[PDB]
Formats: structure tokens, sequence, C-alpha cells
């Protein structure tokens, strides 16, 4: 499967000027573009390198796009005050996700379309791309409003046509880097912490794609319960990190096993101290 | 690809 | 309105050799709103050149950033990241410990 995503987030900043509008698009775990409208000649411009051969049309028409949002922005966190009968001098935000999945036949499995408003759910396209849910009562105003002007039929037609024709072009940009993955370096730690007990941590290090499976078994059973999990963190290389950790009493190290699931890897690693 | 939005919330 | 309180952590790219240029990373996760202070310090002083990522959010909705500069680690020196936000009425320190 490859994914396409764009994190757009707009925060007004009242007294502070024009709200702040950012953009950042996703093929799978690498970040491929991004608009900023603090920035420079704030446009989209290529994250990865091998954006960075497309044409002067490509990214006028990006452009183009990222300021049409950026006032459609403004004016819906305008709105959305009023809806909410929000007073004039907070910040608010406006969140919005979209973009697509494909399969191994490389065709659309899931589009989405979704926002969130000062960071809880506000209305989401549902999988059929025809229906929306509403968070709550404002986001109902927003659901006979775009039912009536049939804004789904819209955004499905991008999602169905522009994003997967474009998606599967960008596995073709950077197909040599794009389609690897990078089997995890995983090793166990071991570190006292009390006269009783020792923290075993189970490490995993310079994999792609980011997703990733760390589990602690004792006799074969998953020790979940007991388990301290930190978020996959990205080794700034295109790689990421991860650890698995469980407290275990002294002297009992070697009955813990650590499992390691990955793309890269066709069978599980069984690692111990 | 982006895509811009129709209709206001 | 939600607020929420961010995750950090601090690491280095690659596992820490004196000597050894490597980059020290503070990745910060699962905040809102997005107005967020990072800093990267160096036996207490701020680490000046410090570059940050764009801007973007989970499947959650909160927001996640790696800010990230090129150091050499020694023996000695000791490293943090101070991070203030909205739900921190004092600015967060988390130590770099380089087993944890």
């Amino acid at each position: 499967p490859h994914s396409l995503r764009y994190f757009v987030t707009a925060v007004s900043r009242p007294g502070l000027g024009e709200p702040r509008f950012i953009a950042v698009g996703y093929v799978d775990d690498t970040q491929f573009v991004r608009f900023d409208s603090d920035a420079d000649n704030p446009r989209f411009e290529p994250r990865a390198p091998w954006m960075e051969q497309e044409g002067p049309e490509y990214w006028e028409e990006q452009t183009q796009r990222a300021k049409s949002d950026e006032q459609w922005f403004r004016v819906s966190l305008r709105t959305a005050q009023r809806y909410y009968n929000q007073s004039k001098g907070g910040s608010h935000t406006f969140q919005r996700m979209f973009g697509c999945d494909v399969g191994s036949d490389w065709r659309l499995l899931r589009g989405y379309h979704q926002f969130a408003y000062d960071g809880r759910d506000y209305i989401a396209l549902n999988e059929d791309l025809k229906t929306w849910t509403a968070a709550d009562t404002a986001a109902l105003i927003t659901r006979r409003k775009w039912e009536q002007a049939g804004d789904a039929e819209y955004y499905r037609a991008y999602l169905e046509g522009e994003c997967v024709e474009w998606l599967r072009r960008y596995l073709e940009l950077g197909n040599e880097t794009l389609l690897r993955t990078d089997s995890p370096k995983a090793h166990v730690t071991y570190h006292p912490r009390s006269q009783v007990d020792v923290t075993l941590r189970c490490w995993a290090l310079g994999f792609y794609p980011a997703d990733i499976t760390l589990t602690w078994q004792l006799n074969g059973e998953d020790l979940t319960q007991d388990m301290e999990l930190v978020e996959t963190r990205p080794a700034g290389d295109g790689t990421f990190q991860k650890w698995a950790a469980v407290v275990v009493p002294l002297g009992k190290e070697q009955n813990y096993t650590c499992h390691v699931h990955h793309k890269g890897l066709p069978e599980p690693l069984t690692l111990r101290w | 690809y982006y895509q811009s939005g129709l209709s206001i919330v | 309105m939600i607020q929420r309180t961010p995750k950090i952590q601090v690491y280095s790219r690659h596992p820490a050799e004196n000597g050894k240029s490597n980059f020290l990373n503070c990745y910060v996760s699962g905040f809102h709103p997005s107005d967020i202070e990072v800093d990267l310090l160096k036996n207490g002083e701020r680490i000046e050149k410090v570059e940050h990522s764009d801007l973007s959010f989970s499947k959650d909705w909160s927001f996640y950033l790696l800010y990230y500069t090129e150091f050499t680690p020694t023996e000695k020196d000791e490293y943090a990241c101070r991070v203030n936000h909205v739900t921190l009425s004092q600015p967060k320190i988390v130590k770099w410990d380089r087993d944890m």
C-alpha cells in the first residue's frame, strides 16, 4: 500500500496580521512538498530531492491552489467563529487532512477529506466519498450547506482522479528511495532500576517505513499490559526509531523475549538481553 | 496534487 | 477547544560516540495548539541555529515537530530540550539520557 497526505493548518493571530497557513504534503512517511504563508515568496516547494525536477507549470498550479485555500481558510475561520458564538480576540485553528491510499494494484482504497476546529473533530467525509460526518451542532450547519452545494462530488472527483493519478507519479519520481525498506537494527539494553527489578529496553533503529510492531513476551505470551512504549521517532535521515521496555525481576532477564515486526522483515525478530 | 476548497464551512 | 501538553523525546540520530559528529533531536508530539517554544541546551546554555521540521499533525489532530542540530557529544557535556507550551505553567526541561 501507499499513501498521499496533506496536513493543512490555519491559525488566526488577531492583532498579529493575517492567519498563518501551512500545508505539508507526504507520500507514505516521506515529506515531499510544503507551503508556508510566512515564507520568503510563499509558494509550494520541493521537500524531497525527487521533486526538484518538476517544471514551472507544476509549481505554479500548486502555488495557485494553496493561495485559493489560504483565502478559503481565513473565511472559514471567521465563519466558524460566528458559528460557535466566539469572541473576537482569540486565536483559533482549522486543520484539514486529505489524500489517498492505494493497494498492491495501486488503485484507491480510501480517500480522506476531514477537518478539525480547535484541535477537535469538525466534519469528515465518509469512506463512500458521498456523505459527511458532523462532529457537533455547528458542523451540522456545515453538513447541510455542503450537501446542498454538492461539495462531496467535487472532492470525490479529485480523490478518484488526480489524487491517485499523481500519487502513482510520485512513486515513479522517488522509486529508488520511496519503495525501499530499511529493516530495523534492533538490540536489547539492560539497566538496573532497584535492588529488585530491571528495565529491559528493546531498541529499533534505522528503519523505513515508520510502521513497526514491538512486543515483549514471557514464555510465549504478550506482556503489553506491562510495556512502556514511546512514539516512533524520526532520525532525521528518512529513517525512524522506537523502543519498548519491560521491568522484570533481577535474575529473570533471560526469560524475556522482544519481538520485532516490520515490512523489511519477512520473519519477525526474536532477541534476548 | 493539491486541491482547493469549494464551499465555505 | 482542546489543549494538549506535548510529549518530549531528546535523542541522537546515531548511537552517540565521543568525538563522532552526530545529530541532537528534540521530538515533540501530541500538543495543541501549534504554538510552542523548543530550545536545545548545551551545559544549560541554549544552542544557536537549531533547525526544525515543517509543522504537521497526526490522525488525532495533535501536532508534531522535530527540532534538530548537529552536535558532537563528549563524556561530560550536558544536553537537554526545554519546551514551553500553554499547557505548561513553567518551562519543561527534559534531560538528554543516552540510554533512555
